[PDB]
Protein backbone atom coordinates (compact mmCIF):
# COMPACT_ATOMS: atom_id res chain seq x y z
CA UNK A 1 0.00 0.00 0.00
CA UNK A 2 3.07 2.23 0.21
CA UNK A 3 3.94 1.47 -3.42
CA UNK A 4 0.64 3.15 -4.31
CA UNK A 5 1.38 6.07 -1.99
CA UNK A 6 4.72 6.70 -3.70
CA UNK A 7 3.18 6.32 -7.17
CA UNK A 8 0.74 9.06 -6.20
CA UNK A 9 3.66 11.26 -5.14
CA UNK A 10 5.26 10.61 -8.55
CA UNK A 11 2.19 12.03 -10.33
CA UNK A 12 2.68 15.29 -8.39
CA UNK A 13 6.17 15.91 -9.86
CA UNK A 14 5.67 18.52 -12.60
CA UNK A 15 9.41 19.19 -13.01
CA UNK A 16 9.61 17.70 -16.50
CA UNK A 17 7.46 19.48 -19.12
CA UNK A 18 4.20 17.73 -19.91
CA UNK A 19 4.24 15.74 -23.15
CA UNK A 20 2.47 12.99 -25.07
CA UNK A 21 4.89 10.55 -23.41
CA UNK A 22 4.48 11.49 -19.74
CA UNK A 23 0.84 12.52 -19.18
CA UNK A 24 0.14 9.01 -17.87
CA UNK A 25 1.98 8.75 -14.57
CA UNK A 26 1.17 5.18 -13.57
CA UNK A 27 -1.55 2.78 -12.47
CA UNK A 28 -3.43 2.01 -9.29
CA UNK A 29 -4.22 -1.39 -10.85
CA UNK A 30 -2.42 -2.19 -14.14
CA UNK A 31 -4.10 -5.46 -15.20
CA UNK A 32 -7.10 -5.64 -17.51
CA UNK A 33 -10.62 -5.74 -16.05
CA UNK A 34 -13.03 -5.77 -19.00
CA UNK A 35 -15.68 -7.45 -16.84
CA UNK A 36 -14.81 -8.49 -13.29
CA UNK A 37 -12.11 -6.90 -11.12
CA UNK A 38 -8.91 -8.59 -10.01
CA UNK A 39 -8.55 -10.73 -6.91
CA UNK A 40 -7.67 -7.60 -4.93
CA UNK A 41 -11.08 -6.16 -5.86
CA UNK A 42 -9.68 -3.38 -8.07
CA UNK A 43 -10.49 -2.41 -11.64
CA UNK A 44 -8.03 -1.11 -14.21
CA UNK A 45 -7.18 2.36 -12.95
CA UNK A 46 -4.79 4.94 -14.42
CA UNK A 47 -3.15 7.85 -12.56
CA UNK A 48 -2.76 11.10 -14.47
CA UNK A 49 -0.10 13.71 -13.86
CA UNK A 50 -1.60 16.59 -11.88
CA UNK A 51 -0.96 19.18 -14.59
CA UNK A 52 -2.49 17.03 -17.35
CA UNK A 53 -5.98 17.70 -18.64
CA UNK A 54 -6.42 14.14 -19.90
CA UNK A 55 -8.96 12.89 -17.33
CA UNK A 56 -11.39 11.86 -20.08
CA UNK A 57 -9.02 9.35 -21.66
CA UNK A 58 -8.12 7.75 -18.33
CA UNK A 59 -11.76 7.48 -17.28
CA UNK A 60 -12.65 6.04 -20.70
CA UNK A 61 -10.07 3.30 -20.13
CA UNK A 62 -11.47 2.52 -16.69
CA UNK A 63 -14.87 2.43 -18.39
CA UNK A 64 -13.53 -0.19 -20.83
CA UNK A 65 -11.24 -1.95 -18.34
CA UNK A 66 -8.01 -1.67 -20.35
CA UNK A 67 -5.70 0.75 -22.16
CA UNK A 68 -7.94 1.01 -25.20
CA UNK A 69 -7.82 4.77 -25.85
CA UNK A 70 -4.97 7.23 -26.31
CA UNK A 71 -4.49 10.78 -27.57
CA UNK A 72 -4.99 9.69 -31.19
CA UNK A 73 -8.65 8.81 -30.63
CA UNK A 74 -9.62 12.08 -28.94
CA UNK A 75 -7.56 14.21 -31.33
CA UNK A 76 -9.20 12.53 -34.31
CA UNK A 77 -12.63 13.22 -32.79
CA UNK A 78 -11.89 16.91 -32.21
CA UNK A 79 -10.46 17.34 -35.71
CA UNK A 80 -13.58 15.78 -37.24
CA UNK A 81 -16.17 17.76 -35.28
CA UNK A 82 -14.70 21.28 -34.87
CA UNK A 83 -12.08 21.35 -37.64
CA UNK A 84 -8.98 21.69 -35.46
CA UNK A 85 -5.75 20.47 -36.99
CA UNK A 86 -4.95 16.93 -35.86
CA UNK A 87 -1.41 17.58 -34.57
CA UNK A 88 -2.46 20.79 -32.81
CA UNK A 89 -5.42 19.02 -31.22
CA UNK A 90 -3.08 16.48 -29.61
CA UNK A 91 -1.30 19.28 -27.75
CA UNK A 92 -4.57 21.07 -27.00
CA UNK A 93 -6.11 18.08 -25.20
CA UNK A 94 -3.11 17.94 -22.86
CA UNK A 95 -3.96 21.57 -22.01
CA UNK A 96 -7.74 21.86 -22.36
CA UNK A 97 -9.39 18.46 -21.93
CA UNK A 98 -12.36 16.96 -23.72
CA UNK A 99 -15.97 18.03 -24.20
CA UNK A 100 -18.70 15.41 -23.57
CA UNK A 101 -19.63 15.11 -27.26
CA UNK A 102 -16.01 14.30 -28.12
CA UNK A 103 -16.07 11.48 -25.55
CA UNK A 104 -19.37 10.21 -26.94
CA UNK A 105 -17.85 10.15 -30.43
CA UNK A 106 -14.80 8.22 -29.21
CA UNK A 107 -16.70 5.48 -27.39
CA UNK A 108 -19.13 4.91 -30.27
CA UNK A 109 -16.29 4.10 -32.68
CA UNK A 110 -15.98 0.72 -30.94
CA UNK A 111 -18.61 -1.40 -32.68
CA UNK A 112 -20.54 -3.81 -30.48
CA UNK A 113 -22.21 -3.01 -27.17
CA UNK A 114 -23.97 0.34 -27.52
CA UNK A 115 -23.26 3.33 -25.29
CA UNK A 116 -26.10 5.62 -24.20
CA UNK A 117 -25.27 9.28 -23.57
CA UNK A 118 -27.15 12.10 -21.85
CA UNK A 119 -25.35 15.43 -22.24
CA UNK A 120 -26.09 18.87 -20.77
CA UNK A 121 -28.54 17.77 -18.07
CA UNK A 122 -29.04 18.62 -14.41
CA UNK A 123 -27.64 16.25 -11.80
CA UNK A 124 -31.12 15.45 -10.50
CA UNK A 125 -32.46 14.14 -13.81
CA UNK A 126 -29.26 12.20 -14.56
CA UNK A 127 -29.38 10.49 -11.16
CA UNK A 128 -32.99 9.46 -11.76
CA UNK A 129 -31.89 7.93 -15.07
CA UNK A 130 -29.05 6.06 -13.37
CA UNK A 131 -31.50 4.74 -10.77
CA UNK A 132 -33.93 3.60 -13.46
CA UNK A 133 -31.34 1.62 -15.45
CA UNK A 134 -29.13 0.61 -12.50
CA UNK A 135 -29.90 -3.12 -12.65
CA UNK A 136 -29.09 -3.24 -16.39
CA UNK A 137 -25.71 -1.44 -16.35
CA UNK A 138 -22.27 -1.94 -14.85
CA UNK A 139 -20.12 1.00 -16.04
CA UNK A 140 -20.63 4.77 -16.24
CA UNK A 141 -18.65 7.88 -17.15
CA UNK A 142 -19.64 11.09 -15.36
CA UNK A 143 -18.61 14.42 -16.83
CA UNK A 144 -18.64 17.22 -14.26
CA UNK A 145 -18.97 20.85 -15.33
CA UNK A 146 -20.76 24.10 -14.63
CA UNK A 147 -20.53 26.48 -11.68
CA UNK A 148 -19.08 24.86 -8.58
CA UNK A 149 -17.11 22.33 -10.67
CA UNK A 150 -13.49 22.35 -11.79
CA UNK A 151 -14.18 20.30 -14.95
CA UNK A 152 -13.44 16.61 -14.57
CA UNK A 153 -14.22 13.09 -15.78
CA UNK A 154 -14.86 10.16 -13.43
CA UNK A 155 -15.69 6.51 -14.12
CA UNK A 156 -17.81 4.06 -12.16
CA UNK A 157 -17.67 0.27 -12.30
CA UNK A 158 -19.89 -2.42 -10.78
CA UNK A 159 -18.47 -5.65 -9.34
CA UNK A 160 -19.86 -9.11 -8.68
CA UNK A 161 -21.27 -8.02 -5.32
CA UNK A 162 -23.27 -5.42 -7.31
CA UNK A 163 -21.39 -2.63 -5.53
CA UNK A 164 -20.33 0.46 -7.48
CA UNK A 165 -16.77 1.80 -7.33
CA UNK A 166 -15.59 5.31 -8.16
CA UNK A 167 -12.44 5.34 -10.30
CA UNK A 168 -10.84 8.80 -10.27
CA UNK A 169 -7.63 9.43 -12.23
CA UNK A 170 -6.77 12.79 -10.65
CA UNK A 171 -4.02 11.90 -8.15
CA UNK A 172 -5.02 14.51 -5.56
CA UNK A 173 -8.40 12.80 -5.20
CA UNK A 174 -7.07 9.27 -4.65
CA UNK A 175 -6.54 7.95 -1.12
CA UNK A 176 -4.02 5.11 -1.10
CA UNK A 177 -5.93 3.13 1.55
CA UNK A 178 -9.19 3.25 -0.48
CA UNK A 179 -8.41 4.12 -4.11
CA UNK A 180 -11.78 2.91 -5.53
CA UNK A 181 -14.36 3.97 -2.95
CA UNK A 182 -17.81 2.42 -2.69
CA UNK A 183 -20.25 4.99 -4.06
CA UNK A 184 -22.98 4.71 -6.67
CA UNK A 185 -22.78 7.08 -9.66
CA UNK A 186 -26.35 8.21 -8.98
CA UNK A 187 -25.61 9.22 -5.39
CA UNK A 188 -22.31 10.76 -6.48
CA UNK A 189 -24.31 13.03 -8.79
CA UNK A 190 -26.95 13.83 -6.15
CA UNK A 191 -24.20 15.23 -3.89
CA UNK A 192 -22.60 17.54 -6.46
CA UNK A 193 -22.61 21.28 -5.68
CA UNK A 194 -23.57 22.53 -9.13
CA UNK A 195 -27.14 23.67 -9.64
CA UNK A 196 -27.41 24.13 -13.42
CA UNK A 197 -27.68 21.65 -16.31
CA UNK A 198 -24.11 21.06 -17.46
CA UNK A 199 -23.65 17.46 -16.29
CA UNK A 200 -23.29 14.45 -18.56
CA UNK A 201 -23.30 10.66 -18.32
CA UNK A 202 -22.39 7.80 -20.65
CA UNK A 203 -23.39 4.32 -19.52
CA UNK A 204 -23.51 0.73 -20.75
CA UNK B 1 -24.52 46.93 -32.40
CA UNK B 2 -22.86 43.78 -33.68
CA UNK B 3 -24.40 40.38 -32.92
CA UNK B 4 -22.43 37.13 -33.06
CA UNK B 5 -23.68 33.58 -32.54
CA UNK B 6 -22.20 30.90 -30.29
CA UNK B 7 -23.20 27.31 -31.05
CA UNK B 8 -22.52 24.28 -28.86
CA UNK B 9 -21.91 20.73 -30.04
CA UNK B 10 -25.28 19.83 -28.51
CA UNK B 11 -26.98 22.15 -31.01
CA UNK B 12 -27.91 25.01 -28.66
CA UNK B 13 -27.30 28.54 -29.96
CA UNK B 14 -27.00 31.87 -28.15
CA UNK B 15 -26.84 35.36 -29.67
CA UNK B 16 -24.39 37.78 -28.05
CA UNK B 17 -24.26 41.57 -28.35
CA UNK B 18 -20.56 42.36 -28.81
CA UNK B 19 -18.24 44.89 -30.45
CA UNK B 20 -15.07 44.50 -32.54
CA UNK B 21 -12.90 45.80 -29.69
CA UNK B 22 -14.23 43.20 -27.23
CA UNK B 23 -11.61 40.72 -26.10
CA UNK B 24 -12.30 37.00 -26.20
CA UNK B 25 -12.04 37.31 -22.42
CA UNK B 26 -15.01 39.70 -22.52
CA UNK B 27 -17.04 37.36 -24.74
CA UNK B 28 -16.55 34.47 -22.31
CA UNK B 29 -17.90 36.76 -19.59
CA UNK B 30 -21.04 37.31 -21.67
CA UNK B 31 -21.45 33.56 -22.16
CA UNK B 32 -21.23 33.14 -18.38
CA UNK B 33 -24.00 35.68 -17.78
CA UNK B 34 -26.30 33.84 -20.20
CA UNK B 35 -25.40 30.16 -19.73
CA UNK B 36 -23.67 30.06 -16.33
CA UNK B 37 -20.52 28.32 -17.65
CA UNK B 38 -17.41 29.75 -15.90
CA UNK B 39 -14.97 31.27 -18.42
CA UNK B 40 -12.21 28.87 -17.33
CA UNK B 41 -14.29 25.96 -18.69
CA UNK B 42 -14.90 27.58 -22.11
CA UNK B 43 -13.17 26.90 -25.42
CA UNK B 44 -14.11 29.10 -28.38
CA UNK B 45 -13.18 27.93 -31.88
CA UNK B 46 -13.51 29.84 -35.15
CA UNK B 47 -12.42 28.66 -38.61
CA UNK B 48 -10.65 25.64 -37.14
CA UNK B 49 -8.55 27.69 -34.70
CA UNK B 50 -8.97 27.99 -30.93
CA UNK B 51 -9.22 31.63 -29.88
CA UNK B 52 -7.06 33.25 -27.20
CA UNK B 53 -8.40 35.43 -24.41
CA UNK B 54 -5.99 38.33 -24.84
CA UNK B 55 -6.94 39.12 -28.43
CA UNK B 56 -10.07 40.82 -29.77
CA UNK B 57 -12.78 39.72 -32.18
CA UNK B 58 -11.19 42.12 -34.67
CA UNK B 59 -7.83 40.34 -34.35
CA UNK B 60 -9.53 37.13 -35.56
CA UNK B 61 -11.60 38.84 -38.28
CA UNK B 62 -14.84 37.76 -36.60
CA UNK B 63 -17.69 39.76 -38.12
CA UNK B 64 -21.35 40.17 -37.23
CA UNK B 65 -23.42 37.03 -37.89
CA UNK B 66 -20.23 34.98 -37.56
CA UNK B 67 -20.67 31.74 -35.63
CA UNK B 68 -18.35 30.50 -32.89
CA UNK B 69 -18.14 26.96 -31.53
CA UNK B 70 -18.32 26.66 -27.75
CA UNK B 71 -16.60 23.54 -26.39
CA UNK B 72 -16.29 22.71 -22.71
CA UNK B 73 -12.85 22.39 -21.12
CA UNK B 74 -12.85 19.34 -18.81
CA UNK B 75 -9.28 18.69 -17.65
CA UNK B 76 -9.22 17.22 -14.15
CA UNK B 77 -9.37 18.09 -10.50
Amino acid sequence: ASALGNSLKKALDTREPLSESNFLSGHVHPHDTPIHPGANGLFYHEIQRVDSGTAAVHAANAYSGSSQYNLHHFANAQSNMVGLDYNEAKGLILQDGNDPNFVKAVLNESKGAANTAHIAKSKTELADILDHVDRDIDRVMVGLAGPGESGHWVAFRKDGDKKWHKIDSYPRGIRASDPQPDQSPADFLRQRPGTESHYSIIYR
Amino acid sequence: GMQIFVKTLTGKTITLEVEPSDTIENVKAKIQDKEGIPPDQQRLIFAGKQLEDGRTLSDYNIQKESTLHLVLRLRGG
